[PDB]
């Protein structure tokens, strides 16, 4: 409908809206109003993208800054959701104003899901993809194929077709989704990625990836495009603290210095043939180094670095080159015995834990190398690569990889942390050494990103506490409410199994997971859910390996047998293209009513981003809580650094952690208020963790629920699914759990 | 922190924690018939060919339905078969299974009540066992309402009380195939709400989900199936307006038994066809010579009642002046009902019906608008 709030017209695209819309678009539009930090919880079910990207639009429209929008997800399936949501929308605004307004808006993802070409479409990895879209479209093929025609150097047809169209004329006006744009760009022949990687300062609304904003190496040239005092929203943002962590982390093992050498030979080799050939590329490269001209000064705007910068831009040195990594040959040795000097780090039988500044005291008294020279380490050999002017550079990923660790631990000193451990798997008979290089502060990636933006709205179906992450990230809110979602008839049953069939208390700790008497009381439960269930499941557990040993254990014993008389058995593979068909499959038999179970990691791939809706989710079955690996060394260097700077308890970070894990999980199965499904956990420590959950989950949690065994659980859920299959009273339901149009003016008009 | 046993005493005795008694029962009445205010006459399926689909299956074996699910499903379904033939005479049974895979039908689609409940006491003996498919049971109810005529509704009610189905091929083209076969489908499940079905009844009945029922308890099942005996409104696009050609034979009487051209059998009994002159056993049944509806005005008469609803009677205010002492179709003194004497006068049962302004008891509302299909104050009007 067409409401007002305040004097916002709001185009909704439904004739009805739920009063927790109303409320949370409300609180939002005074978020927007009042400017600042903002962390709200809107309840999965009801409808959170739509209401987003109404109240974003009608700010935009209405308002005269007209504003851009961003729109922060997790994933593109979010993305495309998002997209499709905003397709709807767009429709219905068009059909009520009668015309179609000015606007575009498109969703950001990789060149290996938006990559045309027919050729270079088969590959596994889209860092191939980017290296040969990137060979051909660096513009160095395109000014050799001017100067030779008869060159044997191929293009992208989609990608020359985009310089003789305009720029804003790429598409049409209006929102593109990413099977649309590619079902478009087919037929027009044009290249997608870089149409979106255009259109960043022409869209109202972009949405991708937390990647794409936190981590440099890609939000780089994604930031630039950007407005600043542009409403950002951040959707699912529950583990933003750990793509923050990898934004700014990293490894290496010893295959990886052993291509560093074998790299380093190879481009000792190539300058070697340079300069027998021709100097002048390495002699002109020279004096635009002793210029101090940086590598965006030189590099052109189409053409991108061979290694891409690791550290955030405001963090970089403006300063010239220091001259020790001028020369090629003199670079080329420095990271040789770069290579040199972390290969001899590894030789040790114990886990060296130490600063950043603790192992650049330790390089500078082993050899002769400054924090200042490796700060230009990626720089120095990006320009390098492309002054060479490589065919292949599948022999020089360890350079980009070291570049990395050289550029990442000199401009860093604070909130990160190395750690050099021997057994990289302490199953591994042949000692295996690693180093991980870690970012112990995960407010770093995202303190720029509230310095550079004004409004900002962090928003998860499941996060809880709110407070918790203002600990985590240096950042003040401006309010926090959390919504309890009203109900008609209760639609979801949450429950806590703290025990089996047999009374016996279940546990799945790593050290109990061959537990014959615990596998067997969840075998049991699922064989019963399995008998109950009627459409589908999804289940969780907390690791890949605990999957692997307990369907191992299940299938010797039986328990799949009977189950597979029931639903058709699916689980989670690390292949995602396998995971995905799988997920399809899994979809299709809950489709048909053939009757479906999947069997999935509740901190993995089919966790985040994929909603088990209506049919796909009816049975939610938590088998254990999703702790990580406690014994991992960075997890406890998590837990030091938050106890050490934020004041945070180990066991209340651990606990956290693991039940927002588990939140996110079960927040994929409703969708409407019409939807309903039961959300099972079964350990036996959910029983003193209902004061952490999230609060419309936890007050659908009674106290009866807090510790049962396996069939009065059952019973329940029975019980459950009987009452939610009769059709429910229009009348218990016309104003207080959805309301029309005109119940949401009265309750306009009650508030006045 | 000690164990169970020394706390305290379970205290069961303090547990139970201890004239208005009239409107707390008779307000549930009133929200009851609040849903039930609605009326008005729906054009509905009059001649009709209903296809039973019966789970027979492990699932039909579980313990949750006295004794099993398998024994009162099939004594419910021989009650439903006798108060339909009792209510919809001229449609056309047939009754089939979902049994070890594969859809057995029992019996052919006929006319004849006595057939369909011996094969249904027939199937009471067998074990239900086997995985069930829905999409046989639907293929089969397409092909045998394939013969079915355009002014005959094609009509499938299924039992599945199962939550998987485990089908050959594509279930939804099964439903396309139904949809196109304007084969109207209601479901009646007893464990849950399976997706499946829920789309199959949105489709086949055009975007309505009403027709996918779940039961609570042992009587909502008979409730059930006396809901399912009804008629269903057709939708306004379904355009078989045709007239149907059918005679009215008479009960010839003979002291010698002669052949039945039905079943070539000595019946002394029969109903001679108006077009060709031959006799038969049972009415309404074809006229196997020359394919004629053969009749009684007995089974238009048990199908005119749905064409006619009754209005709901209302009940009249307490406080307005109540038309008589007794009630008008039986004369049972009207109670007082006094509450007390500060609780004044309510739930006045004077049910008024809106046509002819004649106050009726409730036993007289529960009984004209279910049994009886006239109003006797709307009679009692000389108009
Ligand atoms: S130019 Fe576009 S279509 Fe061609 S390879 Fe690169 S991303 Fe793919
Ligand atoms: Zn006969
Ligand atoms: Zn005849
Ligand atoms: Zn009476
Ligand atoms: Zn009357």
């Amino acid at each position: 409908m067409k409401f007002y709030i305040d004097d916002l017209p709001v185009l909704f695209p439904y004739p009805k809206i739920y009063p927790e819309q109303y409320n949370y678009m409300c609180d939002i539009k005074k978020t927007l109003d009042v400017g600042g930090n903002s962390i709200l919880e809107m309840p999965s079910g009801t409808g959170k993208t739509v209401s987003l990207l109404s109240l974003t639009i009608a700010y935009q429209m209405h308002y005269p800054e007209h504003r851009k929008i961003i729109y922060c997800s997790r994933t593109m399936s979010e993305i495309e959701k998002a997209l499709v949501e905003l397709e709807n929308l767009m429709d219905y605004r068009t059909k009520e104003l009668g015309y179609q307004e000015d606007f575009r808006g498109l969703g950001l993802t990789s060149r290996k899901n938006l990559c045309l070409h027919p050729e270079v479409s088969k590959e596994r990895k889209g860092t191939v993809v980017d290296e040969k879209c990137r060979r051909m479209t660096n513009g160095q093929a395109k000014r050799k194929l001017e100067e030779d025609p008869e060159a044997n150097v191929e293009l992208c047809e989609y990608h020359e077709n985009l310089y003789n169209i305009e720029v804003e004329d790429y598409l049409p006006k209006g929102v593109f989704s990413f099977e649309k744009l590619l079902k478009y760009c087919e037929e027009k022949t044009l290249c997608p990625y870089f149409i979106v990687r255009r259109m960043i300062s022409l869209c109202n609304i972009i949405i991708y990836s937390y990647h794409y904003l936190l981590d440099p190496k890609i939000a780089e040239r994604v930031s630039n495009e950007v407005s600043k005092d542009s409403i950002v929203i951040f959707d699912e943002a529950h583990n933003i603290d750990n793509v923050c962590i990898e934004s700014l982390s990293l490894d290496l093992t010893t295959d990886a210095l052993r291509r560093a050498t074998r790299g380093a030979n190879a481009l000792d080799e190539r300058i070697s043939e340079v300069r027998k050939v021709d100097s002048q590329k390495l002699q002109d490269e020279y004096e635009k180094l002793v210029q101090g001209l940086h590598s965006a000064d030189i590099l052109t705007d189409q053409e991108e670095p061979f290694v891409e910068t690791p550290v955030l831009p405001q963090d970089l040195l403006t300063e010239a080159i220091p001259g020790n990594i001028r020369r090629a040959e003199h670079f080329v040795s420095f990271l040789k015995r770069l290579i040199e000097y972390l290969k001899t780090r590894m030789k040790v039988l114990h886990v060296i834990s130490e600063t950043p500044k603790s192992f650049l005291q330790h390089l500078k008294q082993l050899t002769f190398i400054e924090r200042k020279p490796l700060r230009f380490c990626s720089e120095r050999l990006s320009l390098l690569v492309r002054t060479l002017e490589v065919t292949e550079v599948e022999d020089f990923t360890a350079l980009k990889d070291i570049a990395t660790f050289a550029t990442l631990i000199s401009t860093y000193e604070e909130g990160f942390l190395l750690i050099i451990e021997p057994y990289e798997i302490e199953n591994a008979a042949v000692p295996n050494p690693i180093m991980r290089f870690t970012c112990l502060d995960a407010s770093i990636a995202i303190k720029p990103v509230f310095e550079r933006f004004s409004s900002v709205i962090i928003t998860s179906g499941t996060i809880s506490p709110l407070d918790m992450y203002p600990r985590m990230l240096n950042f003040k809110t401006v309010l926090q409410k959390s919504y309890a979602m009203t109900l008609a008839k209760k639609s979801f049953l949450p429950m806590i199994i703290t025990k089996g069939s047999d009374q016996v208390a279940i546990s799945s700790r790593f050290e109990i997971r061959n537990d014959p008497s615990i596998v067997r009381n969840y075998g049991s439960m699922l064989v019963e859910f399995a008998k109950i269930t009627p459409d589908g499941m999804v289940v969780f557990f907390p690791s890949y390996l605990y999957m692997e040993s307990i369907v191992s254990m299940w299938q010797t014993m039986g328990i799949l047998d009977e189950v597979w008389k029931h639903k058709l058995i699916l689980v989670e593979t690390p292949d995602a293209q396998e995971t995905s068909l799988a997920l399809e499959t899994y979809r299709k038999a809950c489709s048909n009513g053939r009757g479906a179970i999947l069997l999935s990691v509740a901190r993995g791939k089919v966790s985040e981003g994929i909603d088990f809706d209506h049919q796909y989710g009816r049975t939610v079955l938590m088998i254990g809580i999703p702790f990580q690996y406690t014994e991992s060394r960075i997890l406890k260097a998590r837990l030091e650094f938050m106890r050490e700077n934020y004041r945070i308890r180990e066991n209340d970070f651990l606990s956290f952690d693991a039940m927002r894990h588990a939140a996110q999980c079960l927040g994929r199965v409703l969708r409407g208020k019409d939807d309903y499904g039961v959300m099972v956990l079964a350990d036996r420590r959910f029983s003193r963790k209902r004061s952490q959950l999230p609060k419309w989950i936890a007050q659908g949690l009674s106290d009866a629920d807090l510790n049962l065994s396996t069939d009065m659980a059952i019973s329940n859920t029975k019980q459950f699914l009987r009452t939610m299959a009769q059709p429910t009273d229009p009348k218990d339901q016309e104003g207080v759990s959805v309301w029309s149009y005109e119940d949401l003016i009265k309750h306009q008009n009650s508030r006045k | 922190g000690g164990y169970a046993w020394e706390d305290e005493i379970k205290r069961s005795w303090d547990l139970v924690k201890v004239m208005a008694s009239l409107v707390a029962s008779i307000v549930e009445a009133r929200k009851k018939r609040t849903a039930k205010k609605n009326i008005t006459p729906y054009q509905r399926g009059i001649i009709r060919s209903l296809i039973l689909t019966l789970d027979c299956s492990e699932a039909m074996l579980e313990k949750d339905l006295r004794p099993n699910r398998h024994a009162m499903i099939i004594q419910y379904a021989i009650d439903f078969v006798h108060e339909f033939f009792d209510q919809n005479p001229i449609s056309q049974m047939g009754i089939i299974i979902m049994r070890n895979g594969l859809a057995q039908l029992v019996s052919q689609v006929s006319g004849n009540p006595q057939d369909h409940i011996d094969a249904l006491k027939s199937i009471r003996k067998q074990e239900p066992k086997g995985n069930p498919s829905l999409q046989n049971a639907l293929e089969m109810a397409r092909g045998l309402l394939l013969p079915v005529p355009a002014h005959c509704t094609r009509e499938v009610l299924i039992v599945f009380g199962s939550l998987s189905t485990t089908d050959p091929g594509d279930i939804h083209q099964t439903i396309d195939s139904l949809v196109s076969e304007k084969i109207r489908v209601k479901v009646l499940g007893l464990s849950a709400q399976v997706a499946i079905c829920k789309e199959l009844c949105k489709a086949t009945n055009y975007g309505d989900e009403s027709f996918y029922k779940i039961l609570l308890d042992e009587t909502h099942l008979k409730e059930l199936f006396n809901e399912a005996v009804t008629p269903l409104p057709v939708n306004k696009i379904n355009k078989g307006f045709t007239l149907v050609k059918m005679g009215f034979p008479t009960r010839i009487f003979e002291d010698t038994p002669t052949f039945c051209s039905c079943h070539s059998k000595l019946v002394y009994g029969g109903y001679f066809c108006p077009n060709c002159h031959s006799k038969v056993c049972s009415l309404p049944t074809v006229c196997p010579c020359c394919d004629l509806m053969l009749i009684l005005s007995t089974h238009l008469a048990r199908s005119y009642h749905h064409l006619m609803p009754l209005k709901t009677f209302a009940e009249v205010p307490t406080t307005e002046k109540f038309r008589s002492e007794d009630c008008f179709s039986c004369q049972s003194r009207f109670p007082i009902l006094k509450n007390h004497k500060n609780g004044k006068l309510l739930t006045s049962s004077r049910y008024r019906c809106e046509d002819c302004k004649q106050e009726f008891c409730v036993d007289c509302d529960v009984f004209i608008h279910e049994i009886l299909h006239n109003c006797p104050g709307c009679e009692s009007k000389p108009v």
